[PDB]
């Protein structure tokens, strides 16, 4: 009975906002590292920004640095993602995936496996 | 005499039903599963043997 | 998508494969906490016959 | 009849699926068995479902 589930795709305009939503049901998403992955048309799919499960570490794909913002409620089970400053480029279906560190260190940088996805949203970037 | 071993050996032998858990014995569970999943087997131990 | 499975079998019989740990020296006739071939527990042990 | 260092596996961060049922993945490598059974092969991804 878990489901991942993501929210507030839609199509925007080349320097407007978007503000995408992950929920989760049938188990605390607040002990799982969440990261925000998205595959463009032709492409494979690269990791956007992740962040820990209490939220003290944070990374970001360097296509985005000072674009988007990450963060997460753990008492409303739901992790956020901010996109500012929109481009063509980031046309795609945007996943959110949950997983537990598979390496030591705290920082979220390296990929591994992701226990768990979403069916994936629809963010269109075009003007 | 005889009706009061019956009734202590029934006892003992209780203990190796599973009471819907995993396993009958407590060190196994422990030993598997942790905590949050393990007290779930041990509370089904717990209420039967109670 | 390359997928293994893993089934691990658990009875009462003796365990071939087992995990990196260390095996510790033998003491007898003491409380101890035990772990013979994965059985773990804890009490005191004697020869026996 | 072999050691099983499920480190090897666990923290490789190549696997995309690590589904562990009835044990912990993190403590494969402290508990131990009689016989583990492997089968490997290769299918879609919509299908490791």
């Amino acid at each position: 009975q878990v489901q991942l589930q993501e929210s507030g795709g839609g199509l925007v305009q080349p320097g407007g906002s978007l503000r995408l939503s992950c929920a989760a049901s049938g188990f605390t998403l607040d002990y799982y590292a969440i990261g925000w992955f998205r595959q463009a048309p032709g492409k494979e799919r690269e990791g956007v920004s992740c962040i820990s499960s209490s939220g003290g570490r944070t990374n970001y794909a360097d296509s985005v640095k000072g674009r988007f913002t990450i963060s997460r409620d753990n008492t409303k089970n739901t992790v956020y993602l901010q996109m500012n400053s929109l481009k063509p480029e980031d046309t795609a279906v945007y996943y959110c995936a949950a997983w537990e560190a598979s390496r030591w260190y705290c920082p979220l940088q390296f990929s591994a496996d992701f226990s768990s996805w979403g069916q994936g949203t629809q963010v269109t970037v075009s003007s | 005499v005889n009706q009061n071993a019956q009734a202590l050996n029934t006892l003992v032998k209780q203990l190796s039903s599973n009471f819907g858990a995993i396993s009958s014995v407590l060190n196994d569970i422990l030993s598997r599963l942790d905590p949050p999943e393990a007290e779930v087997q041990i509370d089904r131990l717990i209420t039967g043997r109670l | 998508y390359r997928v293994v499975v893993l089934s691990f079998e658990l009875l009462h019989a003796p365990a071939t494969v087992c995990g990196p740990k260390k095996s510790t020296n033998l003491v007898k006739n003491k409380c101890v906490n035990f772990n013979f071939n994965g059985l773990t527990g804890t009490g005191v042990l004697t020869e026996s016959n | 009849n072999c050691v099983a260092d499920y480190s090897v596996l666990y923290n490789s961060a190549s696997f995309s699926t690590f589904k562990c049922y009835g044990v912990s993945p993190t403590k494969l490598n402290d508990l131990c068995f009689t016989n583990v059974y492997a089968d490997s092969f290769v299918i879609r991804g919509d299908e490791v479902r």
